[PDB]
RNA sequence: GUGCUCGCUUCGGCAGCACAUAUACUAAAAUUGGAACGAUACAGAGAAGAUUAGCAUGGCCCCUGCGCAAGGAUGACACAUUCGUGAAGCGUU
């Protein structure tokens, strides 16, 4: 343990950095690195990795999903909330972000929050299915007037 | 008389809804609404 | 040499957003 | 410090005035930690079976070079069968 574990981390950690520096992008390297630090519960490091990966390629939707997911897995609700907001702000067209964002809020219990999100979403005049999901959302509660509106 | 947030003369510490009485140093950056409308999520 | 194993190479503390990250800390291995 | 007050006034002292106005990583020290391309030792040149010519590309790698020239090993670095979960959304019986 105390030192023996440590050396292991240097070899992995250093290797991860080498891979990234060599290829720069190829975000499977970024992601694997993030995952490893997440597994060791060094999530502050993980956050920085994800942010660095975003600097390289902010459009990559798998990256963002892995980032938000990581926060949620560690019960870091408010971090996740921030991240979701960013994702939808910079890549509004990606419907996956919206669906997950509303789902998370619903799970947390924040119906008002979810409603707010959906109202933002609808401003983009999206797709038939999105509207259906908003209506269905309302219909999981009575809220028939809202649905009709 | 109330002794709860629900309910100057009182001469009591009363905090009526949610003004914090103990240090938190909370991260959150104040949510804002502008004039009539919107939570300024931007 | 110590830009790795001593001190976090380059650090970006995450930006802080409408929620409380003060409380959160994480477990050892 | 120099000169001048028909200064006190002898030639000693004292007084007044004018002129002259701020040097300096203060050390003649003490401490404190990266490099020699030394020898030694191990090992031993990219590309395809081998032997080799090279221009390149990229930069938390340099060196020589006045150089936007050219060299440094091309400077080094670059490692055919056959599917199903789990969750969510939408439409239908
Ligand atoms: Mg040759
Ligand atoms: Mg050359
Ligand atoms: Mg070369």
């Amino acid at each position: 343990d105390e030192e023996e574990l440590n050396d292991y981390k240097l070899r992995k950690r250093k290797t991860f950095e080498d891979n990234i520096r060599k290829n720069r992008t190829v975000i499977s390297n970024w992601i694997k690195y993030a995952q490893w630090e997440e597994s060791l519960k060094e999530i502050q490091r993980a956050r920085s990795i994800y942010e660095r990966a975003l600097d390289v390629d902010y459009r990559n939707i798998t990256l963002w999903l892995k980032y938000a997911e990581m926060e949620m897995k560690n019960r870091q609700v408010n971090h996740a909330r921030n991240i979701w907001d960013r994702a939808i702000t910079t890549l509004p067209r990606v419907n996956q972000f919206w669906y997950k964002y509303t789902y998370m809020e619903e799970m947390l219990g924040n119906v008002a929050g979810a409603r707010q999100v959906f109202e933002r979403w609808m401003e983009w005049q999206p797709e038939e299915q999105a509207w259906h999901s908003y209506i269905n959302f309302e219909l999981r509660y009575k809220e028939v007037d809202r649905a009709r509106t | 008389i109330p002794r709860l947030l629900e309910d100057p003369e009182i001469h009591v510490a009363q905090y009526p809804l949610d003004m914090g009485r103990k240090k938190k140093m909370s991260n959150a950056l104040a949510i804002q609404v502008d004039s009539e409308g919107k939570i300024k999520y931007d | 040499g110590v830009d790795y194993n001593a001190e976090i190479p380059f650090e970006k503390k995450p930006a802080l957003g409408f929620y409380d990250t003060s409380e959160e800390n994480y477990q050892a291995l």
